RNA sequence: GCGAUGAUCACCCAUGGGUGGGUACAAAUGGCAGUCUGACAAGU
């Protein structure tokens, strides 16, 4: 898929989805497309994380367009049901936001991670 | 009446009028003078 | 009293009005103008009047510097004590609708924090040394 | 030499000194970006391409990629001996018109940027020669073309165009209805019991149309305008009828206008038939999903597809209904949950807190399926996601309403 | 009410009035292409937003000489869905021209309907790498103006420059060095692509800093010479 | 006597041309998108649907064309030959031909409208002679039908006084001898 | 060579224009004006 442009290599996909972990334990994540969707609407959102064999890629591919008009990094992960996994619910998730707080103990993880997504951008 | 006088509401348009306004801000200066 | 349906509509009514009134503010520039110059003499003789062919308060300003062949606010009642004070009235009413912005935005966390707490999970009420109550989720992935 | 250009209206060839890289020197060297080198240069050989717009975009696409029988034609006698040089500025080209049948010598985009530029520089003067016009808007309609058929603008896929639909629709419903009441209030001079015991706009102007007084409705037939209950009510209604008598004149007048009543409602229902096809062309799996009428509302309500597809699925489910919503979030009453989408088939299928849920359901499989028709860059067009989404709904529905409440 | 004062270049007014803004004219009367807000005073105005174009973030600024007359034709590469390409273009008028180009897709459709609107705005979907691919439709522009934000900035500026500027022309580019290099001090990144552009044979004549508009933003200006 | 002719004529009549005005803005709007070049070269939206309905697409362009479009009004304002110059160079979208159906079916709909308005007005006139034909001969048809829809009836017309139907310096002299002279027709077209 | 079939009855610059108001229609990507909740539910 080049429609999947930034798309995140092993050593990315294992950071990301650990902080989508943490993030999800503290209650700092929304998960979902529509979900995702609203948060970047409100403007609350750190970032986006997708997923990339989502059947089919349309669904989520609608989100860089608000994702880089209001200028928030995002990303592509290959596994719906490693997102899944990681955002710590039964069921697969294709698109996950990390919400902005910074009363909050991940912060530098979400700035680091944050970072390097921006220079893969 | 007129249109620009219109107003979608009995108390918009009774608060656009302005003689009631000089009069209702009289007697409620006095009515509050000998409230205080 | 209210609730977060109500503090989030105010929110974004806030949000979206202090944005048309960025949108129709104006900012004056700082930035660092340079100008570059072949010859070093040339560098030593530079001077910023003759470099734009202005007057003082034309070079001092940088929205109109016009050239002194362009140039070969009284229209208004109280000039010199109403207009500045309707743009400083039309700027503190920016600042205004900020403050009551992020106000709104304390009040909304404020019960966003309470409703999951009352919401759902496994927790354990701990207190940090500055006095500050979290809530620790067990790790349990919730089916 | 020979050097070949590109303009917006032919392909130009000009002739000059077979030294051409030495004579680009000197073109740079004395600035010779002026009439006076070009009238040392004017010209060779030209070759305006047709008025065919079509033949304008295909010979563009074949300039960027390949060599076009147009050039052909235009290169059938380049020559005069076996070899002469040509300088061209595409180094794909370059190996083309190498590969190609005459065989003559070519040269790639050499230092020739001098003759390049400068020929564009002072074209204005080569417009008296061959091409006596500014071809500015030439350049224009080209470039629109082009983008157009880059972007592979498929003709049926126009959202201003179903808006524009939409809004007709809805503009010649309300004026149909006030011209109905004209005549209706214009032929109650004459039976005002037709006007009170039938209702139809179309079925008011068609029993105009066939008679005209009440004796001749009396004689004449009616069946296939109305059933024969209300055909015989109207005939009791034109024996004891009370309006005065209408003069020819007037009869002709109304007639002409229930012509109007009836050809506006006929050429309604062929618009309906239109739009139904423009939304099946341009997102077919929504169609498939809640309808197209319900569709289409949508769409207008977002503005554009694309506005549509942006906005996530919760407003899509209150997407009609905003009023309700603001008023009901401003006072802490209860959110609407129908907006528009209420008036799609599986809504009105389903029943109360049925209905609510089927709303939802269906509003998320609704922007899923819609997203998807907006971001697919190919498209099969068949309604796949589409009806797979709406038998995910139907499983549901039915799931739903085999459910019960009370306790058997 | 509001005061129309014409700026130092030609085609730039300001109104002074309740609030002070940086206007245009148009030329599509009652249409704002992107949902500025329009004045009129009579003439209809519409107003630029620094932060939404690098060309306003410019000029109000302060520059010496911009190359965008009003008779003149203007190059854009990069008009990300023209919301700033719409205001050159009515900056320059019916006299001149501006070819705007676009690679990619979405905001291609949008410069598509952008440039039925106006005349003056002629779109080239065509990647902007290749001028030997796009070089039917354009010839010999005035002014160039970059906002493409690709690391070979100075190459491309320098290959468009070379087959299609003028001579003694205009070149005026943003740069932004979080794009070209984003760890290390942003004058240095100023300092090298001056050094690009000087072995270009652009001759800078001026570079400011866009601080209060934008973060880690710089607007070159430069002259196009001795070259064919 | 009847006169209810005159006041659903005269309603039918405004709303049949604000309707035209629109319908001829709604056929603007569509050849626009195929070509905006003819809707800003002939503003007159009658002709303008004529030519759509003659010019469906906008290829056919030949001088027999030319002559066609040419007795379509006219040439001396340069028309047809900058239409054939502007739908050659145009910047014009295409279109699908379900589309152009529903265009020029839509610019015959227009036209026949445009029949309709002035049959309806010259009935109108008919009437208006017939029914109060002083009132029609001292002020106008079509005036005296709008006096007559302003009051509501003949009868009421003639019923009021004359400062009414005034309501209904030398200027304002004019004003009130007319306004008085009309009442005195409506008095004897009444009775 | 009259008349009840109706007599009489806001600003500036010198009978010219500028400022304000009323009426009908039309357009607005003009304002009011902000797009709900977010993980369990049903049978055993």
């Amino acid at each position: 898929n080049p429609k999947a442009f930034p798309l995140a290599d092993a050593a990315l996909t294992q950071q990301i989805l650990d902080v989508v972990q943490q993030a999800a334990n503290l209650r700092q994540l929304k998960k979902g497309a529509n979900e995702a969707t609203k948060t970047l609407n409100r403007g609350i959102s750190e970032f986006i994380i997708m997923a990339a064999d989502c059947e089919p890629i349309e669904i989520l591919l609608h989100l860089p367009l608000l994702c880089e008009d209001k200028n928030v990094p995002y990303v592509f992960v290959p596994s719906r049901v490693a997102l899944g996994r990681a955002c710590g619910v039964s069921r697969p998730v294709i698109a996950a936001s990390i919400t902005t707080n910074d009363a909050s103990a991940i912060k530098t993880q979400i700035y680091a991670v944050k970072d390097k997504i921006e220079t893969l951008l | 009446m007129n249109r620009k006088e219109r107003k979608s509401t009995i108390l918009e348009t009774l608060m656009g009028d302005e003689a009631s306004n000089k009069y209702f801000k009289r007697k409620y200066n006095e009515i509050q003078e000998k409230s205080t | 009293t209210q609730d977060s349906n109500y503090v989030r509509t105010l929110r974004q009514i806030e949000l979206k009005k202090l944005e048309k009134g960025a949108k129709q503010l104006m900012f004056k520039s700082s930035g660092n103008h340079t100008i570059f110059v072949d010859s070093r003499e040339k560098m030593n003789e530079f001077t910023p009047e003759k470099f734009f062919n202005t007057t003082s308060e034309m070079v001092n300003r940088s929205e109109n510097r016009l050239t002194k062949d362009q140039l070969a606010n009284a229209s208004s009642i109280m000039p010199k004590e109403s207009l500045d004070k309707k743009k400083l009235k039309k700027f503190k009413q920016v600042k205004q609708h900020l403050q009551r912005e992020t106000q709104l935005k304390q009040v909304q966390q404020r019960m966003d924090a309470q409703r999951e707490l009352l919401k759902k999970g496994s927790k354990k009420k701990i207190v940090d040394s500055s006095g500050k109550i979290s809530f620790k989720w067990k790790k349990q992935r919730k089916r | 030499a020979y050097v070949l250009t590109e303009t917006s209206a032919g392909y130009a060839l000009l002739k000059a000194s077979d030294k051409k890289i030495y004579k680009s020197s000197s073109l740079i060297q004395d600035l010779d970006s002026s009439d006076k080198v070009l009238k040392e240069f004017k010209i060779a050989a030209f070759s305006k391409f047709n008025s065919a717009a079509n033949a304008l975009e295909e010979a563009n696409s074949i300039i960027e990629g390949k060599v076009s029988s147009q050039l052909e034609k235009l290169l059938e006698e380049i020559k005069k001996d076996k070899k002469s040089t040509l300088i061209v500025s595409e180094t794909k080209l370059a190996n083309a018109i190498n590969k190609l049948g005459l065989n003559f010598n070519v040269v790639s985009d050499a230092v020739t940027l001098d003759i390049y530029r400068a020929i564009k520089e002072y074209l204005p003067e080569l417009l008296p020669g061959m091409s006596d016009n500014d071809l500015s808007k030439m350049s224009l309609g080209l470039a629109h073309s082009i983008g157009r058929h880059k972007l592979k603008f498929s003709a049926d896929k126009v959202d201003v165009m179903i808006i524009q639909a939409i809004a007709l629709l809805d503009d010649l419903d309300k004026e149909l209805n006030t011209y109905a009441m004209r005549c209706k209030e214009w032929y109650g001079w004459h039976f005002p019991e037709l006007a009170k015991i039938v209702t139809d706009s179309v079925a008011y102007a068609r029993i105009i149309l066939t008679m005209g007084i009440r004796s001749k409705a009396s004689e004449t037939d009616l069946s296939e305008i109305l059933p024969e209950e209300i055909e015989e009510r109207v005939k009791t209604a034109a024996e004891v009828s009370m309006g005065t008598e209408i003069t020819q004149t007037d009869l002709d007048n109304i007639n002409a206008l229930a012509e109007q009543i009836v050809e506006f409602a006929a050429y309604r229902e062929q618009l309906s038939n239109y739009l139904s096809a423009r939304m099946k062309a341009i997102a077919p799996n929504l169609t498939q999903l809640v309808g197209e009428l319900v569709g289409a509302r949508l769409i207008a309500h977002s503005g554009s597809l694309i506005s549509l597809a942006k906005s996530p699925a919760s407003t899509i489910q209150i997407l009609g209904a905003e009023k309700a919503l603001f008023r009901a979030l401003k006072t802490k009453h209860d959110t609407p949950k129908y907006g528009l989408l209420y008036h799609a088939s599986l809504v009105g299928q389903a029943t109360g807190k049925n209905k609510g849920k089927i709303a939802r359901v269906l509003a998320a499989k609704a922007a899923v399926s819609l997203r998807y028709d907006a971001l697919a860059e190919d498209r099969d067009d068949s309604g796949d996601i589409g009806l797979e989404s709406r038998a995910k709904v139907e499983n549901r529905l039915s799931q739903l309403e085999g459910r019960d409440l009370r306790t058997t | 009410k509001v005061v129309i004062e014409p700026h130092r270049h030609a085609g730039v007014y300001i109104a002074r009035g309740k609030e002070d803004l940086l206007v245009t004219k148009n030329m599509a009367p009652g249409e704002s292409v992107y949902g500025e807000k329009r004045i009129s005073v009579k003439v209809e105005y519409r107003v630029w937003n620094p932060f939404r174009s690098k060309l306003a973030a410019g000029i109000m600024g302060g520059l010496d000489e911009l190359f965008i007359a009003p008779g003149k034709k203007v190059l854009y590469l990069g008009a990300a869905s023209g919301t700033s390409v719409s205001h050159v273009s009515d900056v320059v008028g019916p006299e001149g021209v501006v070819y705007a180009v676009e690679f990619s897709h979405r905001p291609g459709r949008e410069l598509i309907s952008m440039a039925k609107k106006r005349p003056n705005i002629i779109p080239i979907i065509e990647d902007a790498r290749h001028p030997q691919k796009y070089r039917m439709l354009i010839g010999m522009v005035d002014c160039v103006f970059a906002d493409v934000a690709q690391p070979d900035q100075a190459r491309i500026i320098a290959l468009n420059s070379h087959m299609f500027l003028k001579d003694q022309g205009g070149v005026v580019i943003s740069i932004k060095a979080n794009c070209i290099d984003s760890t290390v001090d942003a004058e240095t990144v100023f300092a090298r692509e001056v050094q690009k552009l000087r072995e270009e044979r652009i001759k800078p004549l001026e570079q400011l800093t866009l601080e209060p508009y934008e973060r880690d933003h710089c607007i070159v200006v430069g002259r196009y010479m001795r070259s064919g | 006597k009847n006169d209810n002719h005159i006041i659903q004529a005269i309603a039918l009549l405004d709303q049949l041309d604000k309707d035209i005005n629109t319908f001829a803005m709604r056929v603007k709007e569509w050849y626009g998108w195929h070509f905006p070049e003819l809707a800003k070269l002939v503003p007159d939206n009658y002709t303008f649907a004529k030519l759509v309905l003659f010019i469906k697409d906008k290829a056919s362009l030949n001088d027999d064309s030319l002559h066609d479009l040419a007795a379509l009004l006219n040439e001396d304002s340069g028309i047809a030959q900058r239409v054939i110059d502007n739908a050659r160079i145009s910047m014009g979208q295409d279109i699908s031909e379900t589309d152009m159906e529903n265009v020029c079916v839509f610019a015959q709909r227009v036209a026949s409208l445009a029949d309709y308005r002035r049959q309806l007005y010259d009935y109108l006139c008919e009437k208006m002679h017939t029914v109060a034909p002083n009132l029609s001969e001292l002020i106008g048809e079509v005036i005296g039908a709008r006096l007559i829809s302003h009051a509501g009836s003949l009868t009421n017309l003639s019923k009021q006084a004359a400062s009414t139907v005034q309501i209904l310096k030398n200027k304002g002299r004019i004003s009130r001898y007319l306004a008085n002279k009309c009442s005195m027709a409506s008095r004897i077209d009444n009775y």
